[PDB]
């Protein structure tokens, strides 16, 4: 069972950035497709920037957990 | 029997008085009698902070 647990954890930590980049991207794309005015767009630019920062945070977390999971003593 | 009427009262001898309430009443009655799904629908509205651009 430990092998299954480990592979699950590894795959989750590996796909975390892909999710942050793809599904939240689809949400942003829905919003872009639906919005027309200028005030809402001005306010949504900051959401896009926050998504940038969140993607970088997820990438850092994944890097940390992956260097923990792929570190061998011998 | 010579006239096309249901009763003997042919209405008032003076025209109505202008009234927002009477106008709204008549408009609502006409809308109900027509029963048209699509009245008041606005497919495109000029984008503006004002609710009704122009009017
Ligand atoms: C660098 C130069 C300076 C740049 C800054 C200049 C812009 C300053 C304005 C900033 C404020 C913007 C408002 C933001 C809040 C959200 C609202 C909104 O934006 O919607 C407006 C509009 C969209 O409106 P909408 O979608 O129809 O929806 C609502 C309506 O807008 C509105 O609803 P409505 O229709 O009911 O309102 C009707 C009425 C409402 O307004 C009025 O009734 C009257 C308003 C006038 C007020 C007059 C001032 C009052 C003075 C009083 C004091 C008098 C005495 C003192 C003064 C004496 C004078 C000597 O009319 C208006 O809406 C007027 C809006 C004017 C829009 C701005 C026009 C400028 C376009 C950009 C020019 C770019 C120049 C070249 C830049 C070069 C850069 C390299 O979008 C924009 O205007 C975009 C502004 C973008 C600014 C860009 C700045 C440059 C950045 C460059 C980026 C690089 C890429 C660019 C591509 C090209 C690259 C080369
Ligand atoms: C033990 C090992 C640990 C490994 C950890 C792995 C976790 C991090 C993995 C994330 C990889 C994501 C990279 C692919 C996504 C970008 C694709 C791309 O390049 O688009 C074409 C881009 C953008 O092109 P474009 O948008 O201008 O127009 C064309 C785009 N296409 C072709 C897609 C239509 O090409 C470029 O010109 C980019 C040049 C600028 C540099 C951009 C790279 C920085 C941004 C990504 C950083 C991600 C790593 C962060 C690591 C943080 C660690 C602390």
């Amino acid at each position: 069972r430990f092998y299954f647990m480990y592979m699950a954890r590894t795959t989750f930590q590996a796909v975390r950035p892909l999710l942050a980049f793809s599904v939240f991207g689809e949400v942003m794309k829905l919003v872009l497709a639906t919005m027309s005015s200028g005030l809402f767009s001005f306010l949504f630019s900051f959401v896009l920037a926050f998504e940038v920062f969140y993607f970088f945070l997820q990438c850092y977390i994944s890097y940390t957990f992956l260097t923990m999971f792929f570190t061998v003593l011998f | 029997h010579l006239y096309n009427v249901d009763s003997t009262d042919l209405g008032s001898a003076v025209a109505p008085v202008r009234s927002k309430e009477q106008l709204d009443r008549v408009a609502d009655s006409l809308k109900a009698d027509l029963n048209l799904p699509g009245y008041g629908h606005i497919p495109y509205k000029w984008e503006s902070l004002r609710p009704n651009p122009g009017a």
